[PDB]
């Protein structure tokens, strides 16, 4: 729905296992996978809340089932079967529709989180980096582990590298 | 199920000690194992945690490498080895079990907190 | 109603229904594989876009 | 993250609804566990996720709250419900386990 | 040279209702409600219905002398009875558990 | 909800008949409409599956209605009528709310598809084209039916026209 | 879900009282808050329609409650209870869940509007202004109350200020 | 904004359906109210939000419409239902209140 | 609940008049107050509106600063003062009450329109 | 409702033939019409398809200009002209009807596949 | 696009659950139709959209699958169910109609 998952990011990363969303950096000191703690924490909070909140609305059954009717009480038996089957049908429909709609909503939620993370990094970097388009930014200035950690932490210092990036651009 | 701890005793300052939890009724490989300590009459303080595979461990802020946590799932035992003990670190030590959730280690549905605790071993330090 | 020589799948006192649609508003009383009775007068589900020509 | 108790100690009679509040330094969503400890014994877990009753605990315990403020209510106090009650912030992700100071209920 | 991205419009008058708006004209739609009917009673899986005519279930089951055309019929898909049947129990009296018998004969 | 339909693309196109979403191109070789087969196919798959999935969650009624009660059985008659009316009310609510919510979701889905198509074309073109803002791109280089078809097919050769577009820009 | 509310626009404005969404302008003639009438009107229409459309789907109860049974009609009584309580449960679910889902959607709706509004101003200013990122743009040309009112009204004259903005940029 | 009434005047018999339509110069969503005024009196509100009934108004009145075309249907006309009916566009936001010319129903 | 109107009378062209509405049954502070004039035989024309606090007032297109609307919630009254009256402004003037809105001034649920009107004061301008 | 086929027979290689389907029980102006063929003992393969107006027609890969499809809704018939036949084109030819799609050509709800088939016309190519 | 059958032939006794699996060379969503043909006769359509049963087809047939792999199951095999079963990928959009090689169900 938001074009991030299965959109301009073709596939997932099997190498990062500490989060749902993360970064993959590559500088002269090596390559690495890191997992965004803030976004994944927010996603876990939201999904846990959603699942639990859905469950609590389904009050636990605290009763019993079963009645007996003699041959002259067929109308009673038909009414009882109608009540039981109707309640079963209503609850089955509720559960199935709830699962379907919530599944679609959760996938959209994850797509939105990935897109928002991409936009955050893009706005942080501004014209110091070039958008390759597969979800990656090629820096116009040399970046060490400190500046990569700054981008991950949200503390990127655009003015510091602005002069060097402008010359290379 | 039960957790039985052992190894507590009197140790001089600067000494070393070993604490062991043994499980009875469950597989230790499917739970995170926590070490907490309670000063006598005071509140509960968390000390250390060991993963379900012994790969990721964590320690509190007052443990500057003094304590080492370890696991043996074949024997269903958890070990905590303390060194460089000081006068402050005297308390009743409890072993706790926590469920391991499918998503990373977070539990979305079902039990989440410290379900089963131990009985407590008193570790005392003096001269 | 009069009796014809149809081969229907649902029968209501007002007449028979031959449709695979999930709902109906003809009659609560039904015989056979019938759609679910609802009191609405319009259940239209959009499959296309907004029409702005 | 620091977790504080209100009040530190409390006196209440049998059959009286009671309320213990625990406040957090930051927002911790619904990552709260309420424990009960009687003197010279291991704690028993009452509530997890700030609202869910652990299997086997009496229905009188009620957990509520979210974010910073959390509340544990022992409705219809009974003799077995005189102990020390602890609030814990547990987060397996981010690896943060922290216990409250405690709340002692007396008679 | 220009390239433009756009969508499809047609001459439809089909309207749907949304949460945000009412009477929204749409390009394509499906009708999930059946409003029309044949108007006449018809067979169900081949077996013909049993139309009792002027006599009721009591008259049919007791063998009312004034409707013997139902004696031959032995199989049916459903029974059709007039809203206010008049050729029922000719001799006045009480039919015990009439509604129960109707339920039994409904299956 | 996404800003494509009735947003920066105000009205529809009656000249396109082979797809829900598509392109309108105008070069020296002429003007024409075309339909994005991939996006429309994905939309058709989604809409078909949604409608069918909603329908099969409701099992077809395979029972009968009708009961009779004597004068001394008023309580039974009231209970039966209450059961029937309550079931009808619950199912009417389910149908109506489902149609409303799914209609809003479907319109949002089409909006998202148009927005994603626009973003795909924008990302392919980069600075070789100017974003007018009404859903259109004005190329900085001469483009024939071949490069139009490349843009529609997704195989736009940005480096080939980069030098020519840079001069005109 | 869209990243505007609580995203790149951190907090709300207490000084704006005439609308949900609006503008905060600051030129040599002073500072001020204004409310976007069109966006807020559209949001009001949407939310009113949502609330009312939901409400009218549940027709008000018109009957009464209460039945009495003797000791030999216990199977009756349970059945009655099994209906009544059962129906209540369903309606409770159908209420609670509804609000939950609807609530989320409403918030997302508002988010979208803010995002859309932001994007509109982008499409109006182009390179005549610089994106600070906190939610606004610093103009590259002097702007008085007239041009600010044009920006709010959507009638921004980009060509008029293009030459002056190009020099300063 | 302008409100137009169709028909300007109409006549019908007691026990007959009747439709009065108000058309808008622009789209006014569901911001319409239907009032009824009898000669030498003050108007009484019948419908607001184009569909809702004021408490005390008989159920025989029904409003329906959205956007630019709206309608008041008085099922089963009664002697107390012969008056002049007004459509009003009211919008507290944007400060727009506008009245229609009105339609007189006679017998 | 009722609104009663007073002050309607015969005033020469170029004159002035001061209509007053008193509301018995409810509180004026929780209702927008509208002034609506109806020519004899003709339809209903909306003249003026005053808010719950007297800060925001609005007037029609045919009144060029001639009319001033004021409110007094303590006295439970709403006044409309006309000056420079012309021959066209001869009508029965009504006082209408409108509920406040949950969102800003727009009501989302409940009563929305002019629920309760006055009885009418005949203002006639002639020589 | 049924479809009847005619025109099949023995034709020499490099010949020509005209197959025709007539529909009884329904009007085929609202149905796509398909031509499939089955070799004796082999499986089913699809040859040609014609729309509900004759504007859009499609043909299989092995037929390259050899075959031409046509339709007469007034006469309720659909024709297939084969020219330049070869020994491979020896099979039983079937006429199938497919419901017109609700959106474009795709049916969202209702019958979708080839509901009603023909009886089969045998086309033989030999010397 | 190519569609393949597993197994090519499958012999089972009367009253035994049967299962024929059709696999696609690409992802064809739910655009599948199961047909049945007895020797020397025209095929009859059993299932469309990989799950929906044509009117009149016995309920003993079932459809399942999406994407690339699909399955027709005949629970309680009956003597009239000994024929050749075909899977067809039909897509009116994109104009793709392709038949499977075929499966034979013998005694």
């Amino acid at each position: 729905l938001f074009g991030a998952i299965a959109g301009f990011i073709e596939g997932g990363w099997t190498g990062m296992v500490d989060g749902w969303y993360g970064y993959h950096h590559q500088n002269e000191q090596g390559s690495g996978y890191a997992a965004d703690q803030k976004s994944t924490q927010n996603a876990i909070n939201g999904i846990t809340n959603k699942v639990n909140s859905v469950i609590e609305k389904m009050n636990t059954q605290f009763t019993a089932v079963g009645k007996e009717f003699n041959k002259l009480e067929r109308r009673m038996e038909n009414l009882n079967k109608k009540v039981d089957d109707g309640f079963i049908d209503i609850w089955t429909y509720n559960a199935e529709l709830l699962v379907l709609l919530e599944n679609e909503r959760t996938l959209d939620f994850h797509d939105s989180n990935v897109k928002n993370l991409y936009e955050k990094v893009k706005s942080q970097l501004k014209n110091n980096a070039k958008e390759i388009g597969n979800g990656c930014f090629e820096f116009y200035h040399k970046c060490n582990d400190e500046c990569m950690e700054s981008v991950k932490n949200g503390t990127y210092d655009y003015p510091k590298y602005s002069e060097e990036s402008k010359l290379n651009r | 199920v039960q957790l039985v701890e052992s190894g507590g005793g009197l140790v001089q300052p600067g000494g070393s000690l070993r604490l062991s939890c043994e499980a009875s009724g469950f597989t230790l490989s499917s739970y995170w194992m926590h070490w907490v300590r309670q000063d006598p009459g005071k509140g509960l303080v968390w000390v250390a945690v060991i993963n379900s595979d012994g790969s990721s461990t964590d320690y509190a802020d007052f443990v500057k490498g003094r304590f080492t946590i370890s696991r043996d799932n074949a024997k269903n035992t958890v070990y905590l080895q303390m060194n460089s003990l000081r006068a402050e670190d005297t308390a009743v030590y409890y072993c706790a079990r926590a469920p391991q959730g499918t998503v990373f280690g977070v539990v979305i549905i079902g039990a989440d907190g410290f379900d089963i605790w131990g009985q407590g071993t008193m570790v005392t330090v003096s001269s | 109603a009069p009796m014809d020589e149809c081969d229907a799948k649902c029968q209501t006192p007002q007449g028979a229904i031959n449709s695979s649609l999930p709902f109906q508003n003809v009659h609560p009383v039904t015989i056979g594989e019938c759609p679910k009775y609802v009191r609405s007068a319009k259940l239209r589900m959009v499959t296309g876009l907004r029409n702005i020509p | 993250i620091q977790m504080t108790h209100i009040p530190v100690s409390l006196s209440a009679s049998v059959g009286d609804r009671v309320t213990i509040t625990c406040r957090a330094s930051q927002s911790i969503s619904s990552w709260l566990a309420w424990y009960q400890q009687k003197p010279g014994k291991a704690p028993k877990l009452l509530i997890y996720k700030a609202s869910t009753l652990e299997s086997g605990v009496p229905s009188r315990f009620s957990g509520s709250g979210s974010g910073t403020d959390f509340t544990l209510t022992i409705n219809s106090l009974q003799p077995d419900d005189f102990a020390t009650y602890y609030c814990q912030h547990y987060n397996t992700y981010s690896r943060a386990w922290t216990f409250g100071q405690g709340t002692k209920v007396e008679v | 040279d220009t390239i433009c991205i756009g969508y499809h419009a047609n001459n439809s008058t089909d309207t749907v209702d949304t949460v945000l708006e009412k009477n929204v004209t749409v390009t394509h739609s499906v009708n999930l409600l059946e409003d029309s009917h044949n108007g006449k009673l018809c067979r169900l899986k081949g077996i013909a219905p049993l139309q009792l005519g002027n006599c009721s279930v009591a008259g049919w089951i007791l063998g009312n002398p004034e409707c013997e055309l139902l004696i031959s019929r032995e199989s049916w898909s459903y029974i059709v009875e007039k809203p206010n049947p008049e050729n029922g129990t000719c001799y006045p009296g009480h039919f015990a558990d009439y509604e129960e018998l109707r339920e039994q004969l409904s299956s």
